[PDB]
């Protein structure tokens, strides 16, 4: 048997175990249609990748912030980076939308037509924008070291590791958000605060978490 | 074939031997206007005329606009060229507009009757003798004879390339003129000065900063 | 199977024994693709050779001309040559050499001929080991000297990163650091300078300064990965 | 068999018939043979006007530093438009355009129909020989008895010197726009101190 998200319940019919991180977790049956499930697969992978990258950013910047280097904490870095160098806010946002819109649109229309961008329309590139699977766009640009086309079972292991770490990162970033909303301080500052007095500094003491 | 959006389903009316034989076909019809081949014919005529007059107008804006930053050709700004011209001129603007209405209506009537009937304007005795060379050249919108004096339209190997250059430069010209209008209402100076003020400080002077082009930020 | 690292273990299925100095060390599987493995082979060879030359440079530079801090040396040696001129000569010359070598990589057996003097032609080779005028003679045999060069290279690369951190913690050269460590082995190690406890964490102070004013326009000088030291 | 990148694949449409065929077209500008013909003729003409131009900028300045006394005493090459001639520049432009209209339209008439502009319209005995070669006229345009040798070598040489002169005149424009001085003075201050007079050095001001 597979390990299920809830030992004892059989897994739903549309979830089999061919995917990565497949634990049969779908109580609302949101992914019953195969196209909808395929789209949600891509959604989970993208959210996970941005979450991993973001939480790495938060943790590293906070490590640099507690030690006396002069880094701002993550709720202040936007203001001080825009303010301190010279940068006009809206032009930066607009260029963000330019580049992100270009690449993200390429991804969208590669989902609609699965092998369309490998035609040569972009400057000269062929078979380096052809996708490998759903949400795994491995070529020379996106898998430069070349891990996807060797050691297939070990590659399945890498898929499993990616999905697990991504989910952990997503709930980690949610942790950063709600944690800052509750305590109003930096995250690794909270880690050191809880690590100094574990029995008396936790969520059951802020007065905001449990209002009883 | 090229498409505007690689991977997008090209509509079936732009995928025919009749529609692929058109200059600058790139399968761009999100709002499905050209479902009627007659309507597509008429719209192609509209695109060609707009291309040609757009190129002429935008060239008239730019070339005096550029050369006035050099020494010669003291030309006023394009949004003030009329006033100064009419103060230079000899007649009031009403009579000039009337005369151009007449002299342009005659010609546009000609061209229109050639659109409704392809071999129309050449039939014996109609004009005083230019009926000889007022037929079409088998592709509507591209007449011959007294048009194309230099004979560039005779060789068959450069044909589609001359066409395609025309339509591409024309589309770019229409975009340019719409840009002239918007830059006039947005910043309040000549287009050459907008180019200079943007090259001088790119990361600070654009439409994210002019305070009108997007007011919500 | 000769020995292997962590002896008794099993090598990966893609490493067999064709290459010099392969011992089955790929837990990440970064050499599954042959087309990757050729590029990474060349990468290892080139990094090893640069590191060997640089480590010998640092040692001999300290030995012959002591009290010239190699980590500062750019702020030092400045000559009647301008630094801009030196940068130019380096740019053009090294650009030529690297482009030639890379052309040999991506298209094998093409750049073997001298362009100017059309008589001389480099003989056929195996990639990464050109030979010819690049090696006048072999003392010993080839297949052993390949192993020896890879071993001395990997050791040298580790030696250079050791030099960098050994400068960014102490602030002295390599041999001077060795003298300091032999002066008090129990008291001068990396474990004797810094530690992390769930209570508190302490790191060594950075000996190396901030932005360095070379010629007015200052060069910002950070230490590598400042915030994660012990 | 020479290349611009020894080992890299050359485009298929280049075959050495053109002078100086080194297989260089990373943008694929000459796929159609018609564009190849027009581009080849354009290259020849741009090359010849470049060579005459660079000669006309070197020789006056080279003979300026030696110190003769014709009134072209080294004024500039870009200050040739503020000098008293014996005619204002307007009539110069007029006569220039008339004569060059005659010559250039004649040359174009040779290019469109090769073998048709050979004979002198006025004195109808004088006629070019039948070695037409559109772009390489012959006859009195090769008056001193050359073209005896294997002319592919001389064509190759002409195109090489032409390309070098085109890059040279681009150099004159660039240098005179940036440093705003005369070019042999640029070579003078570069031979004064080669290590503190470079492009990277000057562009940091
Ligand atoms: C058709 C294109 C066209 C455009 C974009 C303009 C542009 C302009 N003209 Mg103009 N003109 C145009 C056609 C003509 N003008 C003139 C003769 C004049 C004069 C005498 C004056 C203008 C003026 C103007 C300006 C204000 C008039 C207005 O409210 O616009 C409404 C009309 C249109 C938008 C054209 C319809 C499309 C405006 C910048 C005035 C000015 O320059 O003030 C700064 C001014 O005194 N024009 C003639 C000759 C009859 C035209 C021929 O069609
Ligand atoms: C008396 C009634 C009568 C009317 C209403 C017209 C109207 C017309 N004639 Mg016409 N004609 C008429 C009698 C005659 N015409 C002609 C010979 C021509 C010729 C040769 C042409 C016309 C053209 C035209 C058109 C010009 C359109 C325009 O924009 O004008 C605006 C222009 C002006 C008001 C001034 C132009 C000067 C228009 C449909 C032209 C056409 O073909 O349009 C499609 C055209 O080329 N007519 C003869 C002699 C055979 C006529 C005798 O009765
Ligand atoms: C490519 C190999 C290479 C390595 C490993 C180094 C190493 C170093 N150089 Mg050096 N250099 C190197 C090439 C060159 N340097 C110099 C000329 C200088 C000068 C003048 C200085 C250094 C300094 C430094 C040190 C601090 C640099 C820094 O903070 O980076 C941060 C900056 C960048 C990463 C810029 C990006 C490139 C560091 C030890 C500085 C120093 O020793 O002060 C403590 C210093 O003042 N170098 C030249 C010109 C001939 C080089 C060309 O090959
Ligand atoms: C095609 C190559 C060519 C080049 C590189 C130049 C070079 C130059 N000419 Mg020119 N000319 C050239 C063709 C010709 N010029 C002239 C006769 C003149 C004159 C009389 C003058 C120039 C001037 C100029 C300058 C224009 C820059 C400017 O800001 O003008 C903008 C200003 C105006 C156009 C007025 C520039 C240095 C001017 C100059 O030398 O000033 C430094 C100047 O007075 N030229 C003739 C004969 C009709 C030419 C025929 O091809
Ligand atoms: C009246 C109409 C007419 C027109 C428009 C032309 C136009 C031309 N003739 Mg021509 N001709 C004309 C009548 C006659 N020609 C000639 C005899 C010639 C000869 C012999 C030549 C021309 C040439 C030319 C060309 C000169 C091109 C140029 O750049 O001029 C710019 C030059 C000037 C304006 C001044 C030259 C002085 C041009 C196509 C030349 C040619 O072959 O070009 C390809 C040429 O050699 N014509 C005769 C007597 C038979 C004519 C009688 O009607
Ligand atoms: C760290 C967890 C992790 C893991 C195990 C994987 C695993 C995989 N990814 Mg992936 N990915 C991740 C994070 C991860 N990814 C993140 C955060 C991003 C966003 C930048 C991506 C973006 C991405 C793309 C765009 C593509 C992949 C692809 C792949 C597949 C082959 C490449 C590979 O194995 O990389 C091996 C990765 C490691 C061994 C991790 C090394 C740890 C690093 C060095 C951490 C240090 C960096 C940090 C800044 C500090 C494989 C399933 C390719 C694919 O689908 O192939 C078909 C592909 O196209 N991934
Ligand atoms: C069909 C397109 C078009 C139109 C409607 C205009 C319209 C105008 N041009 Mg113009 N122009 C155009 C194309 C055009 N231009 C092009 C393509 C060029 C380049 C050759 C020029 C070069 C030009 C110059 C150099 C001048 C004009 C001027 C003028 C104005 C007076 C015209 C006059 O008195 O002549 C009857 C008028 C607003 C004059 C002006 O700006 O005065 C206000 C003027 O001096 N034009
Ligand atoms: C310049 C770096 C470099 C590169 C590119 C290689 C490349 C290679 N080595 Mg190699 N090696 C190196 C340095 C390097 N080596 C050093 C310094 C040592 C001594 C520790 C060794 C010891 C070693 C052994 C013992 C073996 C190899 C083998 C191999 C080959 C197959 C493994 C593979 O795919 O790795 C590809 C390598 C990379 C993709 C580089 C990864 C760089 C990562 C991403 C950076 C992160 C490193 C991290 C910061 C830790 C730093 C160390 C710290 C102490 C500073 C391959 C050609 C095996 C072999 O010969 O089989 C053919 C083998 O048996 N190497
Ligand atoms: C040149 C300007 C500049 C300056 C003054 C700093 C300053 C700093 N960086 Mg840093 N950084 C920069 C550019 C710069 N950065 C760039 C462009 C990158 C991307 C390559 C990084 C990547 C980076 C990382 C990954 C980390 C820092 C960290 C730090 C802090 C400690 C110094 C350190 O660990 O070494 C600096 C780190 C390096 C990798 C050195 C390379 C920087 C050179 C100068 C970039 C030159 C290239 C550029 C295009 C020109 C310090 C405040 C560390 C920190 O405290 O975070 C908590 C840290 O972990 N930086
Ligand atoms: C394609 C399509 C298809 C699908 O189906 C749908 C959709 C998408 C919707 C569509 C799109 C569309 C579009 C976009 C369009 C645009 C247009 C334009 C822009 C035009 C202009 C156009 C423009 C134009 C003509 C212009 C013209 C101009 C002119 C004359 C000018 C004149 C002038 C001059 C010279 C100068 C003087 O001093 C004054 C003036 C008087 C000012």
């Amino acid at each position: 048997v597979r390990p299920v998200w809830f030992p004892g319940n059989p897994p739903p019919a549309h979830l089999d175990g061919s995917l990565a991180g497949d634990y049969g977790f779908d109580p609302l049956f949101l992914g019953q249609e195969p196209q909808t499930l395929k789209w949600y697969v891509q959604a989970e992978l993208v959210h996970g990748r941005f979450a991993m990258l973001g939480a790495a950013g938060i943790i590293l910047t906070s490590i640099g912030a507690k030690v006396g280097l002069g880094f701002p904490e993550w709720y202040d870095a936007g203001k001080v980076v825009v303010e301190k160098n010279n940068i006009d806010f809206p032009t930066l946002m607009v260029i963000q939308f330019y580049l992100m819109g270009w690449a993200e649109t390429k991804r969208w229309y590669d989902f609609k037509n699965p092998g369309s961008q490998a035609d040569g329309s972009f400057l000269g590139f062929t078979e380096e924008f052809k996708g490998l699977e759903n949400g795994y766009p491995g070529g020379r640009f996106f898998d430069p070291m070349g891990l996807s086309r060797g050691d297939a079972a070990k590659y399945q292991e890498y898929k499993q590791k990616e999905v697990k770490n991504g989910r952990l990162a997503m709930i980690a970033c949610l942790g950063f958000a709600a944690q800052y909303a509750a305590t109003g301080k930096g995250p690794l500052d909270n880690l050191a605060d809880h690590l100094a007095d574990p029995n008396h500094v936790n969520f059951a003491t802020n007065g905001v978490s449990n209002p009883i | 074939r090229q498409s505007w959006l690689p991977g997008s389903q090209i509509p079936a009316h732009l995928d025919t031997p009749a529609a692929q034989a058109l200059a600058g076909n790139f399968g761009f019809d999100p709002l499905g206007l050209g479902k009627d081949p007659v309507a597509l014919r008429w719209y192609q005529q509209a695109e060609l005329i707009h291309c040609r007059t757009a190129m002429a107008g935008v060239a008239g804006i730019l070339i005096p606009g550029l050369l006035t930053k050099a020494g010669a050709l003291n030309v006023p700004e394009w949004y003030d060229a009329g006033k100064v011209a009419i103060e230079n001129s000899f007649a009031p603007w009403g009579s000039l507009l009337a005369v151009q209405l007449f002299l342009c209506g005659f010609v546009e009537a000609k061209r229109w009757q050639d659109i409704r009937k392809p071999g129309s304007q050449g039939e014996p005795g109609s004009f005083l003798g230019f009926e000889a060379s007022l037929k079409g050249t088998s592709e509507l919108g591209y007449p011959g004879g007294p048009f194309d004096p230099l004979g560039l339209s005779k060789e068959a190997d450069k044909w589609a390339d001359w066409k395609l250059k025309e339509v591409k430069n024309g589309r770019l010209a229409m975009l340019a003129f719409l840009g002239f209008v918007a830059q006039k209402y947005a910043t309040g100076a000549g287009p050459v000065d907008n180019l200079a003020a943007h090259l001088k400080d790119p990361w600070h002077v654009n439409y994210a900063t002019n305070g009108v082009s997007l007011p919500f930020l | 199977s000769r020995p292997l690292w962590l002896p008794g273990s099993t090598p990966p299925a893609h490493l067999k024994g064709d290459l010099p100095g392969d011992f089955g060390f790929d837990p990440l599987g970064l050499g599954a693709n042959a087309e990757s493995l050729k590029w990474f082979k060349e990468s290892e060879l080139v990094h090893s050779r640069w590191a060997m030359a640089a480590v010998a440079g640092i040692l001999v530079q300290e030995i012959v001309r002591p009290d010239v801090f190699w980590y500062n040396a750019g702020k030092e040696v400045e000559s009647p040559l301008g630094p801009l001129g030196l940068l130019a000569v380096e740019f053009f010359l090294m650009h030529w050499v690297e482009v030639r070598r890379w052309q040999d990589l991506r298209k094998p057996g093409s750049v073997d001929q001298d362009p100017i003097f059309s008589q001389y032609k480099l003989p056929p080779h195996e990639v990464g080991y050109p030979g010819g005028v690049f090696a006048p003679f072999i003392p010993g045999d080839l297949a052993e000297l390949k192993v020896k060069e890879i071993k001395n290279g990997r050791l040298a690369m580790l030696a250079f990163v050791g030099f960098v951190m050994a400068a960014q913690v102490t602030g002295k050269g390599p041999i001077a650091a060795l003298q300091e460590h032999l002066a008090d082995p129990w008291g001068t190690t990396i474990f004797s300078k810094a530690a992390v406890v769930p209570g508190q964490a302490v790191a060594p102070p950075c000996k190396i300064p901030a932005s360095v004013s070379y010629k007015g326009i200052e060069i910002p000088t950070p230490c590598f990965l400042q915030g994660l030291w012990p | 068999l020479p290349s611009w990148m020894p080992g890299a694949d050359l485009p298929g449409y280049l075959n050495g018939t053109l002078p100086g065929d080194f297989g260089f077209d990373p943008l694929y500008l000459g796929q159609d043979p018609v564009k190849l013909k027009w581009y080849a003729q354009a290259e020849l003409m741009n090359a010849r006007f470049a060579m005459l131009a660079v000669a006309g900028i070197l020789v006056p300045e080279l003979l300026s530093n030696i110190g003769f006394s014709w009134p072209g005493a080294g004024v500039a090459w870009y200050d040739a438009g503020k000098f008293e001639y014996f005619a204002p520049a307007s009539s110069l432009f007029g006569v220039q355009m008339l004569l060059f209209a005659w010559v250039e339209i004649r040359r174009y008439q040779d290019f469109v129909k090769p073998g048709s502009a050979n004979q002198d319209p006025i004195f109808t005995n004088n006629k070019l020989p039948d070695g037409n070669e559109p772009g390489y006229p012959g006859g009195i345009f090769d008056p001193f008895g050359w073209s005896k040798g294997d002319i592919k070598s001389l064509k190759l040489k002409e195109i090489k010197n032409g390309r070098l002169a085109m890059l040279a005149f681009a150099g004159f424009i660039g240098q005179a726009y940036t440093t705003g001085t005369t070019p042999l003075k640029n070579l003078s201050t570069h031979l004064a101190d080669p290590w503190s007079t470079t492009v990277w050095q000057n562009d940091l001001a």
